[PDB]
């Protein structure tokens, strides 16, 4: 998915071409994972912007995780989290961010 | 603590420094509608009420009366304020993020004398953490401690004077432990995750992985964790707040 | 028309009147008006204690669980998704009254957007708390105006994790990939890359809003003004008179 | 502060306010329909007294 900080274009992003056109933490990761694998690659964007989901209906995929079920993608690598749901339909890693449920509120500044 | 520096916290040092020299403005004023003798006479003001020597105000009285309305708005602010330290008597935390441990020396900190977490520190690449390792190793006696008992003992002993990482939930398990003098300060350092290990290649692997996904789902493990934890806990962190109001002098 | 106006200047100026002859007259007024001026200081500090204490008292919240002990500041989450599934789904008490409470609560909490949460925090000036993944609101909170911030820990546990197709070669060397970036700690160097070196505000910034303390000069300082105001008051009517004892 | 902490005190008038504190210690018979009534209770209050009297 093209979302801040993970995945940013460039401001001259019409300069470039392919994977330099976009830019984040999950793109140097998956930079990470190249050196590790050692693989040419490809960074895609999901049409629909879902994270996916399995309509009880139609039981399709959509979104990323119908791009994998659906073979549409190689491999996915995004702020996605983890559900029992899209586990058995998909193989993930082991986490690499522990993360959760958090408050925000007003900074509390004096006058 | 007491120790003088004690009796000047309802009110601010600067705030003691502008009304001394508030103050000897005063006297030396006072010369002039008539300097030793004005800071003598101005000693003879802030002695009591204020000012005399004059004329029925003339242009001196006036200066002692909001000399008076000022020192009594003095007094009667100190007064709230101190009473104002005498209701809540709130405790202020010495430290916040880890990264204060290493700006400051005042306090000692250290881990386990060995193990994976040692390591952590010693091949930490980040300069904050670097600059930890090169604390722990180079003070002696040494902050390392040959077992977590060791570092109960070394912080029930510390009085404040020392810090001990360790495993979270640990900690926090500690925290309920008793005299519940232990507190855990800070958020994790670095992410980690116990997790089921099975034997390579073992049948029972995907079904114990989608029982745990299943199990954590539905609040289990938390449920648990909040079980065996506070639930259990030898001292309630609410319970042990919700009790703390003595009085007294000393 | 003066003097006896200077006298009860001298008067104020300390505890209340005097070289009155026994009674007299008006000195049974210097006692009234003792017994006046020392009842008014009295609640005069007795109200700013009250203001001290009061002020004291507040805190503000570590846990979701004071957002249950209250209700003078509003929260929810994103009118859809996966969050507000959790306290539906959700069997512990604290979690289980915040749902009942934003179900029941009327304007209801929920947003279209988490940008629309953004600024109806904001613009609550802290009347109004949301909730979000955590990761998320770190990387708000190094935005700018760096008007808003997290607290507390987090509520429950979720992962990130890579995805594959299933029975991929690629998974298991992938994710071994991903247990090295996590030892090595890469990944955290990282997070303080693109969630502070890219940041808007320091990290340390944070610590920058002091603690406790203990009376700041200003208020006082309020005093010190009208005091030399008052030193110059005096000044200006010195001279003047001095003018006059040369007029006259 | 002797006043002021005086006022702040106050008397118990629900049981939750036993289970917001722990400074006075409650309980009830040892057996009997009550501590089945606790026992069995799925009322957060009750749950947590009966969770309390269950290791104090
Ligand atoms: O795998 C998933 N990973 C997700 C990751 C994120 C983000 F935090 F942005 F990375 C978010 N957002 C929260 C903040 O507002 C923008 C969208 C949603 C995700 N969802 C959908 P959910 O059901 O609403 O959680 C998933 O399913």
């Amino acid at each position: 998915i093209l979302e801040s900080p993970y995945v940013m274009m460039k401001k001259n992003h019409e300069m470039l071409e392919g994977n330099e056109r976009y830019e984040g933490y999950c793109v140097d990761l998956a930079a990470e994972i190249a050196k590790h694998c050692g693989f040419k690659y490809k960074l895609t964007i999901v049409g629909d912007g879902k994270y996916g989901a399995r309509d009880a209906d139609t039981k399709i995929w959509n979104g990323m995780v119908g791009e994998l079920v659906y073979g549409k993608a190689d491999i996915a690598i995004a702020p996605l989290t983890i559900t029992l749901v899209r586990e058995e339909v998909i193989d993930f890693s082991k986490p690499f961010m522990s993360l959760g449920i958090s408050i925000m509120i007003k900074k509390p500044q004096k006058s | 603590k007491p120790g003088v520096f004690s009796f000047l916290d309802p009110l601010a040092y600067e705030i003691w420094m502008c009304i001394v020299f508030a103050y000897i403005g005063v006297s030396v004023v006072l010369f002039l509608v008539s300097i030793f003798n004005s800071l003598w006479f101005s000693l003879g003001a802030f002695m009591q009420q204020g000012c005399d020597i004059s004329p029925r105000s003339l242009s001196g009285r006036i200066v002692g009366g909001v000399w008076w309305f000022f020192t009594l708005i003095i007094i009667s602010s100190y007064t709230a304020n101190l009473a104002a330290f005498l209701t809540v008597e709130r405790m202020v935390s010495p430290i916040e993020s880890a990264e204060d441990l290493s700006k400051q020396t005042e306090i000692a900190y250290g881990t386990l004398d060995s193990g994976s977490t040692k390591e952590f520190f010693r091949r930490s690449k980040i300069a904050v953490f670097d600059k930890m390792w090169t604390y722990m190793r180079s003070a002696e006696p040494s902050v390392f401690v040959r077992t977590t008992a060791e570092g109960v003992a070394r912080v029930r002993k510390s009085k404040g004077k020392y810090a001990y990482l360790l495993e979270s939930t640990m900690n926090e398990y500690i925290e309920q432990r008793k005299p519940c003098d232990t507190m855990k300060v800070g958020g994790n350092l670095d992410s980690k995750g116990y997790g089921i290990a099975t034997p390579k290649g073992s049948s029972l692997g995907t079904p114990v992985n989608l029982a745990v996904l299943k199990l954590s789902e539905q609040g289990v493990l938390d449920k648990l964790k909040n079980k065996w934890w506070y639930d259990k806990g030898e001292c309630g962190a609410k319970d042990s707040g919700s009790k703390e109001k003595t009085s007294a002098l000393s | 028309i003066f003097n006896s106006l200077w006298f009860s200047l001298g008067a104020f100026m300390q505890q209340g009147c005097d070289i009155s002859p026994r009674s007299l007259s008006g000195r049974i007024v210097g006692g009234v008006w003792w017994f006046f001026t020392l009842i008014i200081i009295s609640s005069y500090t007795a109200n700013l204690a009250a203001f001290l204490t009061v002020e004291r008292m507040v805190s503000p919240i570590e846990s979701a669980e004071d957002l249950s002990k209250q209700t003078e500041i509003a929260y929810g989450t994103l009118d859809s998704g996966s969050t507000k599934e959790f306290f539906r789904r959700s069997k512990i008490a604290v979690f289980d009254k915040m749902w009942t409470y934003m179900r029941s609560a009327e304007p209801s909490v929920f947003v279209r957007t988490t940008a629309e949460g953004v600024a109806r925090v904001r613009k609550s000036k802290g009347k109004y708390a949301y909730l979000l993944e955590s990761t998320m609101n770190e990387y708000i909170e190094q935005r700018k105006p760096c008007d808003t911030m997290k607290v507390g820990g987090n509520l429950d546990s979720k992962g990130y994790g890579i995805a594959t197709p299933k029975g991929s070669s690629l998974g298991t060397p992938v994710n071994l990939a991903v247990l090295k970036l996590s030892e090595q700690g890469v990944l955290d160097k990282l997070k303080n890359k693109w969630w502070y070196d890219k940041g808007e505000c320091g990290a340390k910034d944070s610590g920058s809003k002091e603690k406790t303390s203990a009376l700041s000069l200003s208020n006082v300082a309020g005093v010190f003004y009208i005091l030399v105001g008052g030193l110059g008051l005096a000044m200006l009517v010195a001279l003047i008179e001095f003018c006059y004892k040369s007029r006259a």
